[PDB]
């Protein structure tokens, strides 16, 4: 359980990093499009905390 | 009959290829209004294979030049012999490429890719029989290596038959020009191992060495590097252009030269690269050829071949002088320096000697060899790849375009096994 | 062909639009009067002046630029002076009221009664225009017109056209010095909608301006119009390869696809040289090493920022004049072995080779000499991220007692408004910070 832990611990560390990779700007990045979704499971991340 | 159909692409594709152009239309006497002033013998036979028979003897040449940027045909056209060429050929958009290859692939390689193709079809069936086509462009923007591949791949899905030879410009890290080009240089180089019969590799820094060190200009520019290759080319075209006593196509050279067709690379060289100064004082002879064919300063390559093996080796002449002096020195060379040629084939130079020298000069000689040195270039370019794709850097422009990220990857996978097949074939170890 | 439209909003847009055109007009040998007097002794002309000039059926020229001011005071300035008869009146739109350093009322009250008529007079511009690329939009950060205006109407220029080029030119407010008070109020609203909605951005400011006359002009008495005729001069260096050709011609797509390394990054660092007066420039060997070098020198930046701070991820090179391609291969030998230049552990070189065969002009009265060759350069440093850290502490000491907020309260705008641009200038700060971190 404290691996879990560890597991949702994995999750947080990389917002860190990748909240300098939020591409949204311009309404012109790189995981989203027009065609391929708003920040998701995997997007949402690149915008939380540091 | 047997003619060859030239492509040009990107600006300095179309530049070289104008150098090209000029100087066989001066060694070939060739006026710049389109009539035929030499005063040669062979200069009439064979002429028809870069040119076309028209009315009043009025050969037009045989080449299709493609851009993006309508600023490039304005000013090759303004040169001495830019209003000999074919006006339709000059095939421009309106958008520049931006030295984007996805973008220039994918906006600009849609709707303009079908007047060409149209052009070079029209310009297949005008003729008999074709045995290859040649394209002189760079990979240093979205011009050259962005429709070159292209163009390519659809030539070989419509003409399997035929001989898809190249002279791409290869970067180097000392001297750049474009901050993504090791992205596009990746994204090229797969093409040109998946649906390219042969390449050769071009360097403007070992140029720029060269005759720095060699020639000794005042203010070395691009012209000079044109002059170079093109001479380079017209040495290698010299055995169908010019036939003399042992000739030769480009098909055997490939097939012979090539022992993997992953590996079809090769490395370039002219003989001859003297001074100003010293053109008064030099002995022509062979033993002198032969060094300055074998030794690494004379080459272009911004590289050693002396780290490798040598793989295969072909010594093309142009000139008047024997047989068996070409031997007797491969056979030297090969006795004493064992250490630099794969020992598991023997007999890797091959003798190729043009009667008929060249205009303005009566010694020429190319060096046309695959040795052991791009594999430093080869890992350099992996490095640098992988050093910008691990945090993806300049890639939303590519993104925004349409294509995915997985195309690096699978490139980047493709470059990695090419690099280990490259390395565990250079130490070509005869048994265990 | 390759034909860009100019905007040109507030007085310092409007001026810089003067000098540019000023500028095309003498180098190109193009008359005041907008025809081709020159009948008895000709001094050039011959050339691709479509670019951005338009030709008639009578032989004469029609500027292509937007001067829209609200202080009809400008228009009047500019509308007394010797080229009124080149332009046109349409093109130069008066207004009521002015901004006058603020963003409320220039943003929701003043800005959205003249829209249909700009936007009307740019659609009728491109549609007089074959070929277009990009933008060149004038403006100021600290003028309230060149800021509410400016990103109300730039803000409609994205949502209608997504395939064109949106550049940015404006002035920074310098931390030493200022001409107001009010300038971050606006800059802190006008950074946001130069982020979120352009793609491109050219910062700076008038200290730097000021430091580099002194010092190498040697002028006591400085003026705006040698602020003008450096701006000018590093637009016509800018866009070189567009009006006349070269070895490599470098367009606008060309440079500004490397200039974004990620477009929240797309703040480069202009720098043009020689920066010299007629005295600094006869009895000095100019060559092209010298100059490379002294384009890395903080001295010479036209932004107050230490180099040796933080470190380069991309870099855009440029030249102008009789250059040769040696010279350029050894200042780029020897600017990537220096050591006192930092640069990031990824990318081992990035730059541009852009020759032109047309030399650099000058202007009679002028303080530029006759040089043989420029050079302007283009770098992405993260060490300039320091203006943003002072701009937002400037921010915070200035908005926790919301000194003159009470104004835009009444004048209608919601009050979270300096929350979220707060945020969103700490994000992109923390990004500029994470970006220059190196493994």
């Amino acid at each position: 359980k404290v691996l879990l832990e560890r597991e949702e611990k994995q999750k947080d560390y990389q917002a860190r990093k990748m909240h300098y990779l939020l591409s949204t700007k311009q309404i012109s990045g790189i995981y989203n499009s027009p065609f391929r979704e708003h920040p998701d499971p995997w997007e949402l991340r690149l915008q939380k905390a540091k | 009959m047997r003619e060859i159909v030239h492509l040009q692409a990107g600006q300095c594709g179309n530049q070289i290829g104008a150098k090209f152009w000029e100087v066989i239309s001066d060694e070939h006497g060739i006026d710049p209004t389109g009539t035929y002033h030499g005063d040669s013998d062979l200069q009439l036979e064979r002429i028809n294979v870069y040119y076309n028979e028209a009315t009043g003897g009025k050969y037009v040449p045989r080449a299709v030049l493609v851009d993006l940027e309508p600023g490039t045909m304005d000013s090759v056209r303004s040169g001495p012999f830019g209003q000999i060429f074919r006006p339709d050929n000059f095939v421009f958009g309106q958008s520049g490429a931006g030295n984007n290859w996805a973008k220039g692939h994918y906006t600009e390689g849609a709707e303009l890719v079908d007047s060409v193709l149209d052009v070079v079809r029209k310009e297949a069936e005008s003729c008999d029989c074709l045995q290859g086509f040649q394209l002189t462009h760079s990979l240093g923007g979205g011009t050259g290596s962005g429709m070159g591949t292209l163009l390519i791949s659809k030539i070989r899905e419509e003409y399997p038959d035929r001989i898809m030879n190249t002279f791409s410009v290869v970067p180097s890290p000392k001297v750049s020009d474009t901050v993504v080009e090791p992205y596009n240089a990746t994204l090229s180089v797969h093409q040109l191992v998946e649906n390219t019969d042969e390449t050769y590799c071009i360097d403007n820094e070992a140029l720029y060495d060269i005759c720095f060190r060699t020639l000794k200009l005042t203010t070395p520019t691009y012209g000079d590097l044109n002059h170079l290759v093109s001479a380079t080319m017209s040495g290698v075209t010299t055995c169908l252009r010019f036939p003399g006593q042992l000739n030769a196509d480009l098909r055997k050279l490939a097939v012979n030269m090539v022992p993997f067709p992953r590996l079809h690379f090769f490395m370039p060289g002219f003989a001859p690269l003297t001074s100003r100064g010293s053109q008064q004082y030099r002995a022509l002879t062979v033993p002198e050829l032969t060094q300055q064919m074998f030794d690494a300063k004379n080459m272009m390559a911004a590289c050693d071949p002396r780290h490798g093996r040598y793989l295969t080796v072909a010594a093309v002449f142009r000139g008047r002088m024997s047989m068996k002096e070409v031997d007797e020195q491969m056979l030297n060379v090969q006795n004493k320096n064992s250490s630099y040629f794969v020992e598991w084939i023997p007999n890797n130079v091959k003798t190729a000697v043009c009667d008929i020298p060249p205009r303005g000069l009566k010694m020429s000689a190319t060096f046309i060899g695959n040795s052991t040195a791009i594999q430093e270039l080869f890992k350099r370019i992996s490095e640098q790849f992988t050093a910008m794709f691990r945090r993806k850097a300049f890639l939303h422009w590519y993104t925004g375009e349409g294509m995915d990220e997985m195309e690096f990857t699978e490139a980047e996978s493709n470059m990695n096994d090419l690099v280990s097949e490259y390395q565990q074939y250079q130490d070509a170890t005869a048994e265990e | 062909m390759r034909e860009c439209i100019s905007i040109h909003v507030g007085q310092a847009g409007v001026q810089i639009g003067n000098a540019c055109w000023e500028l095309y007009c003498l180098e190109h040998g193009i008359q005041p009067d907008g025809q081709m007097p020159s009948d008895k002794t000709i001094g050039g002309g011959d050339d691709s002046f479509n670019t951005f000039f338009s030709e008639t059926g009578a032989g004469k020229h029609v500027p292509r630029a937007v001067f829209v001011d609200l202080e009809p005071t400008v228009v009047d300035e500019v509308r007394t002076g010797t080229y009124r008869q080149l332009f046109h009146p349409e093109q130069l739109i008066t207004g009521k009221e002015d901004a006058a350093n603020n963003y409320a009322r220039g943003h929701y009250t003043i800005g959205k009664e003249i829209v249909d008529l700009v936007l009307d007079r740019i659609r009728k511009l491109a549609d007089l225009c074959t070929g277009l690329q990009g933008f060149l939009i004038f403006h100021s950060f600290g003028g309230g017109t060149g800021s509410g205006f400016a990103s109300l109407l730039m803000e409609r220029l994205s949502v209608d056209y997504g395939k064109k080029s949106k550049l940015e030119f404006a002035i920074y407010p310098a931390p030493q010095v200022s001409t107001a008070v009010v300038e971050p109020y606006n800059s802190i609203l006008t950074t946001h909608t130069t982020l979120e909605h352009s793609d491109c951005a050219f910062m700076v400011d008038n200290e730097a301006i000021y430091d580099i006359c002194r010092r190498n002009l040697d002028i006591e008495r400085p003026t705006y119009t040698n602020l003008n005729r450096l701006i000018g001069q590093i637009v016509s260096s800018i866009t070189a390869s567009l009006r006349f050709d070269g070895a490599l011609n470098v367009d606008l797509t060309e440079f500004q696809t490397n200039l974004v390394p990620y477009p929240r990054i797309h703040f480069p660092l202009a720098t043009y040289a020689p920066v010299i007066s007629a005295e600094k420039a006869y009895h000095e060997q100019l060559s092209v090493a010298e100059i490379t070098n002294a384009c890395f020198e903080p001295a010479n930046q036209m932004v107050k920022c230490d180099p040796r701070h933080g470190k380069y991820m991309a870099c855009c090179m440029l030249y102008r004049g009789d250059v040769v391609p040696k010279d350029v291969n050894a200042a780029i030998a020897t600017i990537k072995t220096k050591r006192t230049i930092q640069f990031v552990d990824w990318c081992p070189t990035g730059f541009k080779v852009g020759i032109n065969y047309q030399p650099p002009t000058v202007v009679p009265g002028g303080d530029l000499a006759k040089v043989q060759r420029a050079v302007c350069m283009l770098s992405n440093t993260t060490a300039i991220a320091e203006a943003w850290a002072r701009l937002d502490h400037k921010f915070d000491l200035m908005y926790a007692k919301r000194a003159f907020v009470h104004w835009y309260v009444g004048e209608g705008m919601e009050e979270g408004e300096f929350s979220e641009a707060r945020e969103d200038l700490a994000a992109l700060e923390k990004d500029y910070e994470e970006v220059g971190v190196d493994s």
